[PDB]
């Protein structure tokens, strides 16, 4: 009886790390074991230990701390863990049920009430979206009062990405323009396109944008007033719609049906992904998965390393504007109002059937979908009309 | 088109005019940048607008698309940055060249044209009130141009 | 090594010289040891380019008697 | 370099230094006795230390729960954290996955808990 | 089990570690298992640390007594030896509670009242230091470090020790906080005020120069001091603090012994004076200064020793010039460690003197140096009788080019290096044409290409002209014959900065020439203007009247004479005017320069406009081929406009009166402003809305 | 002078 | 007896044009100097009733795009 | 005094004005100099439009300074 012996001759702490590799049904199980067994997971702070370290590693969970409130206690009588981790359970069973049935809140926003957002991102504090107006537009992700108004666009604003230092949008005046996240003062400005540009990326240190003049120029970003071109891609034949890269290859997805894979070591073309009927609008690659959507109305799923078709979904009445994924799920956004969650996990499965795979058709607006971007909990929206919609999940 | 351009160039860096300055921006010898600084004794004192010229194929028989990327504030010029030199739309002429396209809206940038204008709300207030427009213009110059 | 000249707004041309591997914050300095305008309130103009604080002479092509534009920012931090 | 480790029968066994450093605690202490290390668990954790200068490390535990728990002091005592974890992982291994009745007759334990009725009602 | 035995006899092993006794390592072992088995029963364990702690405390309580209130000299050999002995002590023991010292450090969640082993051993020797021995070992050491007066050699490592126990005292928290503020402190005090009275007192019997060589000597010694046996962080402090107060205080007589330096050629002394001001911020002020105040007085006075001959010399002048700037160079690159900010002062003061000179008040005009340096330039590129090595002109040509990079007006120069090359070219007086195209590049490389425009323009005509003139003459084998060698250097109008101002007559002979010329040229131009330019011409001419067949190098004008002197010498001006059609300011010119020697003579000399000029024979000269061709209101107010806007953005605060006299101290150095310019200027920034007249002037956002 | 899918990406 | 000869004679002449550059308003070239269009490989001059002159080549496309002159708004016409 | 004006043609040309004569007189010394009638003239200086109906003074031009001359143009 090791649970027994090892706090007998004063090794408490052997025997709680011996407990605690356990699971949750496998904790409850030696919980009822015996009283001893029982004193050394109460002691211990077992239960707690075990939230903890779920909220270590799934970000699930740690989502669901920070907007339930639960996680306040983390990092307290011992018994308010241990009910409180069926609770936890009970809350993520209810948060995947709603959200394969369709169940939502749809908060609007607050300000004159008065549109044509064409690129938007979010955190937990703000919304920065780009408008039509040549402005772009900061709100407050809890009140949803507009919080700020950064003017300085020639055209409209197309393309926006933003991190915790800066804020770098494309217009469609053909010019990319570095701004302050903080203060918001216009810190730099790039002429060297022809054309307006339609997307652009950036992610250490490095970025990518491609415009309309179906050309892609690669930067070194030193600073936020230092930005030097560091190469010109050339190679395809239409507009370049979207581009996205990494540390393997960079994603070019343009109006000619195909997409292009080239290396970003030395931008050396890779590969070439074809068999689109149309053109391409949007598309996401990460973790060497790359999910389109183009102008056919069906959304394509590829492999980068041998890029085969994997999957091919129909069900889009219009062309599919803009479309994300995570590990669990694609939602995707056409031009006619509707929403389509599809399942990732059943998707990468050569052996599910595709009538099994599109979950569920939100349809509460009707306007294009210009933008939609999701994690664990919402989804926000921007299309032609309804400036901006809040998918809540819970 | 190239030679016609190339000597343009030229002449822009051998007699550079007052405050015009217009140079290639990479490779492209098609697509320049140039420079407009606000003339002494108008709202739009010590300011920097920056513009964009874009040279068509037939350059010397075609006027080059011109336009602003900074914003401004004038009876001639939306926000679009368009500019509505009658010279550019179809009044050009080849012997005009890029030092005198810039130097013409220089010029229109202190007299502005309120009869048949591309700003309605602006050219309202500039016929009704020319001391209110004289704010205006300066706060946006110290707004974008500064 | 050569010679540029850094034409003001009123036109006193300023006539400065330079290296053909300095950098723009030397130029920058020359003219308050000549002008007086310190190299807070400068800005430096060339070709239709602000000229950046980092890039050396070289970059813009800068050659003998390259008239460079200078405009007085007042605020200027 | 060989240390001489003196177990607590009265056996010397000689180990590189390269391996013996792994334990902090003859790391610190540089015969090298261990009146709480027999001769048998030390020739055991020598031949751990110098294969992990998992499978192998499963049959080299296929053994019963007498030897098992006196590794574990032996581990302890001689502060070897690999060995600890490798041993601790183990018998979490041996506990997961079972019933309560069946946990009791896993490790040979006696139910000693209406207190096994309050446990149940609250579990 | 029981724990009153083990734990005595753990604590007897202990007495027995703290004391360098080395008993066998079993004993170690043995008390390694006695801890281990005491953590054995959060509660466990803690008397065990009460124990521990309680021990500490009485044998440093113990040992403090045995050493209290001892000099202030052998107190540090002591504190340095229990100070190692304890440290060794407190380590070995920690070796041996390592065991209940991981177990509470892992089990009383950090963050109750326990650290460790060893930072408890630390922090209870913290009780031996702050209250018994804080202040008489920090005064002790102090005391040596002064001791260092003489040179003495101090154990050099009684200190080390002290100051190592000081640091690893640090905050034994989650470090030099006790050991900065209180070893610091009283070390930079101390080094402080000891070097302000050497300094007071060595200044009083010893010159300057000394007690910069005293004080460079003591900088170094303190900064190689600190980096021994001090702590390194306390190496950039004391520095600043040291390089400050000793030199600050004697800036002032710094500044008075600059200028007697640079009186003398003192190089060695100028060097030293630089790296001791540099050292120190913003004090090379009113060095800069001075340096260029004398850089320009030596300047005038080096060009007074020559201003007599000067205007008629420019040889001399550039040398002296020449001389004056490579001397001060090299002043300020060997010894100024070619500072960014002295180069600068000695291009105003040679800007200043060249364009000052006392030459140009002799000529009223200060365009009488580039003149000079165009002069000069021309000498030296002209085909003189001996031709100099390429190395030499080369070399003097690189230095003509600093002397013409320091010019203000590049333009005159221009113009004027311009007319000295045309008249170089006509009359063929190159000296060698690499020569020539090598000026012409290092000129185009200095003030770009526009200026060297014209120049290349002007020897690229010259050289079409030589081949138009081999294609005339090879036209010239037919039926066309001449009775006189001709040639012609055809320049282009567009360049050359010759013009019109002669409308000569174009005799006979020259009349046929110009004619076949012409029809010639009838074939390579159509709108052809050849604006003829006689001024230019050359002229030689034979003479059988005389006793000899004589020859006489002469211009158009000369030739013109002598070829009217074909009918009736008899010839008064007025018969000779009948036939050239000269102007008079020209044609009087003209008569007398014919007449300045034996070739024409009358019946200091008195010219009349009646008087005859008949034929001279009795002409013997002794030569031939004589050559008878002889030849700002508006930038200062954007300045104070400037200024005012800095300061008032920097203080945004402030006051009329006291605006203007900072504006003041800001612009003095370039000009002396007007009171009213600032008032107007600051009205002028008023209408720009850049500042405010308070409910006074605020800064405005 | 006078005046002379709205996706424009 | 009376031999006033001139045997060897070097003189220097300045050559222009008839009027002016009449630098082509189209290729900023030099009306003699052969046409832009021209000299990437027959180009005579014209003018106009204003005194203005440009190259055929140049003047010909001019007119092809609008029947005016490039320096003045008038008409055009050759001689 | 005189004074610098620069063509449409690339060329330079120099014109000999007092500062006493109305623009509309330099416009015509520019056009009988030249050949461009003064209708389709715009005499710019410091970036800014030179009226016919005043003179020279009125606008501060020194002796050796430039003008631009341009076409005409409206909104
Ligand atoms: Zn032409
Ligand atoms: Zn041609
Ligand atoms: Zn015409």
């Amino acid at each position: 009886d090791f649970i027994t012996a090892l706090p007998a001759r004063g090794l408490d702490h052997i025997a709680e790390n011996i407990l605690s590799y356990l699971d949750a049904k496998s904790l409850c199980a030696a919980e009822l074991v015996c009283k001893e067994w029982y004193r050394v997971t109460s002691d211990g702070m077992l239960w707690k230990k075990l939230i903890e370290r779920m909220v270590r590693t799934d970000s699930l969970w740690r989502g669901l701390a920070e907007r339930r409130g639960w996680g306040q206690y983390l990092f307290p009588p011992n018994s308010f863990y241990r009910a409180l981790y069926p609770k936890i359970i009970q809350d993520i069973e209810t948060i995947e049920s709603n959200w394969r049935c369709g169940r939502h809140s749809l908060q609007r926003i607050h300000c004159r009430s008065e549109k044509g957002v064409y690129c938007l991102q979010y955190d937990d504090q703000k919304i920065v979206s780009g408008l039509r107006d040549n402005t772009i537009k900061i709100w407050d992700k809890n009140t949803l009062e507009c919080k700020r108004i950064l003017t300085g666009h020639t055209g409209s604003v197309l393309c926006l990405q933003y991190d915790e230092r800066v804020i770098i949008t494309g217009s469609s005046d053909s010019t990319v323009r570095v701004w302050d996240v903080n203060t918001g003062e216009m810190l730099n400005t790039l002429i060297h396109h022809c054309e307006a540009v339609l997307h652009l990326r950036f992610n250490n240190g490095m970025m990518v944008t491609c415009s309309k003049d179906r050309s892609i120029a690669v930067w070194d970003m030193a600073s936020p007033t230092d930005i030097t071109l560091r190469r010109v891609l050339v190679g395809h034949r239409a507009a370049v719609n979207v581009v996205d890269f990494d540390d393997k290859y960079i994603v070019s997805a343009s109006g000619d049906r195909t997409i292009k894979v080239w290396n970003t070591s030395t931008c050396e073309f890779v590969r070439t992904l074809n068999g689109h009927k149309r053109g391409i609008a949007c598309l996401q690659y990460r973790d060497r998965l790359v999910v389109s959507g183009s102008s056919d109305n069906t959304i394509r799923l590829w492999d980068i390393e041998c890029g085969a078709c994997l999957r091919v979904l129909e069900g889009h009445e219009e062309l599919v504007r803009c479309i994300r994924f995570d590990n669990k799920r694609i939602v995707s956004g056409a031009y006619d109002g509707k929403i389509k969650v599809w399942d990732l996990v059943a998707a990468l499965d050569p052996r599910a059937p595709a009538g099994t795979l599109c979950l569920r058709t939100l349809v509460e607006h009707s306007g294009r979908v210009f933008r939609l971007q999701f994690d664990e909990f919402q989804i926000v929206s921007s299309s032609h009309d309804d400036t901006i919609l809040i998918w809540d999940f819970l | 088109a190239l030679k016609r351009i190339h000597k343009e160039l030229n002449d822009l860096a051998r007699d550079p005019p007052a405050q015009i300055s217009a140079g290639p921006v990479g490779d492209d010898m098609f697509h320049w940048q140039a420079t407009i600084m606000g003339p002494n004794d108008s709202p739009y004192q010590g300011g920097v607008f920056f513009l964009t010229i874009h040279f068509p194929t037939d350059y010397p028989f075609k006027p080059p698309k011109v336009a602003f990327t900074t914003r401004i504030y004038h009876p001639n010029i939306n926000s679009n940055g368009s500019i509505c030199l009658d010279i550019l739309r179809s009044q050009w002429s080849p012997a005009l060249t890029i030092s005198k396209v810039l130097l013409s809206i220089a010029s229109l940038l202190d007299d502005p044209n309120p009869d048949d204008p591309l700003v309605p709300e602006i050219a309202r207030i500039y016929k009704t009130d020319r001391e209110k427009y004289n704010r205006i213009a300066r706060e946006w110059t110290q707004k974008y141009a500064m | 090594s050569m010679l540029i000249k850094v034409k003001t707004l009123t036109g006193k041309e300023i006539e400065i010289d330079i290296e053909p591997t300095d950098k723009v914050e030397r130029i920058k300095e020359r003219v308050e040891e000549k002008e007086g305008i310190p190299p807070q309130q400068q800005r430096l103009i060339y070709s239709g380019k602000q000229m950046n604080d980092e890039k050396t002479a070289a970059d813009y092509k800068i050659l003998g008697g390259s008239v460079l534009h200078l405009v007085l920012a007042l605020r200027g931090g | 370099p060989s240390i001489k480790l003196q177990s607590s029968d009265g056996e010397i066994f000689e180990v590189d230094v390269e391996i013996a450093k792994q334990s902090v605690t003859i790391k610190t202490m540089l015969p090298v006795p261990l009146p709480n290390v027999n001769a048998a668990i030390l020739k055991k954790v020598i031949q751990w230390c110098t294969h992990h200068k998992p499978v192998w490390d499963q049959e080299f535990l296929k053994v019963d729960q007498g030897t098992l728990f006196e590794l574990i002091l032996a581990a302890n005592y001689l502060d070897i954290k690999g060995l600890l974890d490798v041993t601790c992982k183990t018998v979490a291994n041996m506990i997961k996955g079972k019933t309560p009745e069946e946990i009791r007759k896993t490790f040979n334990i006696k139910n000693d808990f209406e207190e096994e009725a309050q446990v149940r009602k609250e579990n | 089990i029981g724990l009153d035995q083990i734990w005595d006899d753990l604590r007897a092993g202990i007495q027995q570690v703290y004391t360098r006794q080395s008993m066998a390592k079993s004993r170690y072992m043995e008390l390694y298992t006695h801890v281990y088995n005491y953590c054995t029963s959060q509660f466990v364990g803690l008397e065990l640390y009460k124990r521990l702690k309680e021990f500490l405390k009485n044998y440093l309580t113990n040992l403090l007594k045995d050493g209290e209130d001892l000099m202030d000299e052998s107190v540090l050999k002591f504190y340095t030896q229990q100070w190692e002995d304890y440290r060794f002590s407190s380590k070995v023991l920690n070796g041996i509670c390592a065991y209940l010292n991981r177990h509470w450090v892992r089990r009383e969640c950090d963050e109750k009242g326990i650290y460790e082993i060893y930072s408890l051993a630390l922090v209870t020797w913290r009780d031996c230091l702050f209250r018994p021995l804080n202040k008489q070992v920090t005064n002790a050491v102090l005391k040596l470090i002064e001791k260092e007066r003489n040179g003495e050699t101090i154990n050099t490592r009684l200190i080390s020790g002290v100051v190592q126990s000081y640091v690893e005292l640090g905050l034994n928290e989650d470090t030099l906080t006790v050991y900065k503020e209180s070893f610091e402190s009283q070390f930079l005090a101390d080094t402080e005020r000891f070097y302000t009275r050497e300094s007071t007192e060595f200044l009083q019997q010893n010159p300057v120069t000394e007690y910069m060589k005293k004080a460079e000597a003591r900088l170094l010694e303190e900064q190689r001091r600190v980096q021994v046996y001090l702590h390194e962080s306390t190496q950039d402090e004391l520095a600043r603090k040291c390089e400050q107060v000793l030199i600050e205080k004697h800036l002032e007589i710094f500044h008075t012994e600059f200028q007697n330096l640079l009186d003398a050629d003192k190089n060695e002394d100028l060097g030293r004076m630089y790296n001791l001001v540099s050292r120190i911020q913003d004090g090379l002020g009113e060095l800069k200064k001075l340096l260029e105040t004398h850089i320009h007085n030596q300047g005038l006075a080096a060009i007074e020793k020559c201003g007599e001959a000067a205007l008629n010399d420019p040889k001399m002048y550039v040398q002296t010039v020449l001389d004056v700037h490579k001397k001060y160079n090299a002043l300020v690159m060997s010894a100024f460690n070619n500072d960014a900010g002295f180069v600068a002062a000695l291009d105003k003061a040679c800007g200043r003197f060249i364009n000052n000179n006392a030459v140009t008040k002799m000529a009223q005009s200060s365009s009488k140096s580039p003149e000079l340096l165009a002069r000069y330039c021309d000498s030296l590129l002209k085909k003189s009788s001996k031709n100099p090595e390429e190395a030499e002109l080369e070399d003097t040509l690189n230095q003509v080019m600093v002397v013409f990079k320091y010019i203000e007006d590049k333009d005159v120069f221009q113009k004027f290096y311009a007319k000295m090359l045309a008249k170089r070219l006509v009359h063929q007086n190159s000296a060698s044409d690499d020569a020539e195209a090598s000026m012409i590049s290092k000129l185009k490389q200095a003030c770009g290409f526009e200026y060297t425009s014209k120049l290349q323009r002007m020897f690229q005509d010259i050289g079409v002209s030589k081949d138009l003139n081999e294609q005339f003459k090879k036209h010239l084998t037919n039926s066309e014959p001449l009775d006189l060698d001709f040639s012609i250097q055809v320049l282009s109008s567009g360049s050359w900065p010759f013009q019109q101002s002669c409308t000569f007559a174009l005799p006979s002979e020259l009349e046929r020439s110009y004619q076949r010329f012409t029809a010639f040229y009838a074939s390579r131009h159509s709108g052809r203007k050849l604006t003829w330019l006689y001024q230019l011409s050359k002229g030689e001419l034979v003479t059988n009247c005389f006793k000899n067949r004589y020859t006489l190098q002469a211009s158009t004008f000369q030739m013109a004479i002598l070829l009217q002197y074909n009918t009736e010498d008899a010839y008064t001006v007025q018969q000779l005017t009948d036939s050239t059609q000269i102007k008079m300011d020209i044609l009087a010119q003209v008569l007398q320069i014919l007449l300045k020697s034996k070739l024409l003579v009358l019946e200091e000399v008195e010219l009349k406009p009646d008087t005859l000029i008949k034929l001279y024979l009795g002409y013997k000269n002794k030569k031939l081929r004589v050559n008878i061709n002889v030849p700002i209101e508006e930038d200062r107010k954007l300045l104070i406009q400037a200024a005012i806007v800095r300061i008032m953005k920097m203080r945004k605060v402030l006051k009329h009166q006291q605006l203007l006299g900072e504006v003041l101290t800001q612009l003095s150095s370039r000009f002396k402003p007007r009171v009213p310019v600032i008032k107007k200027c600051i009205d002028i920034l008023i209408e720009k809305e850049y500042l405010e007249r308070v409910d006074t002037y605020s800064y405005l956002a | 002078c006078k005046k002379e899918r709205h996706d424009s990406g | 007896k009376k031999r006033f000869e001139v045997k060897k004679w070097n003189a220097v002449a300045l050559w222009a044009w008839d009027i002016v550059v009449d630098n082509c308003a189209i290729c900023r070239n030099h009306i003699m100097d052969l046409c832009i269009e021209c000299q990437a490989n027959e180009c005579t001059v014209a003018w106009g009733v204003c005194n203005h002159a440009f190259h055929f080549h140049c003047i010909s496309r001019w007119l092809k795009t609008r029947q005016v002159c490039p320096l003045d708004r008038r008409e055009w016409e050759f001689q | 005094m005189q004074i610098f004006v620069k063509t449409l043609t690339g060329k330079t040309i120099t014109l000999e004005v007092e500062p006493s004569d109305t623009i509309e007189n330099v416009k015509a010394k520019i056009q009988d100099k030249e050949g461009i009638p003064p209708d389709q003239q715009r005499l710019i200086f410091a970036g800014k439009q030179l009226e016919d109906g005043r003179t020279l003074s009125d606008y501060n031009i020194q002796k050796e300074s430039t003008l631009h001359l341009v076409l005409r143009l409206r909104g």
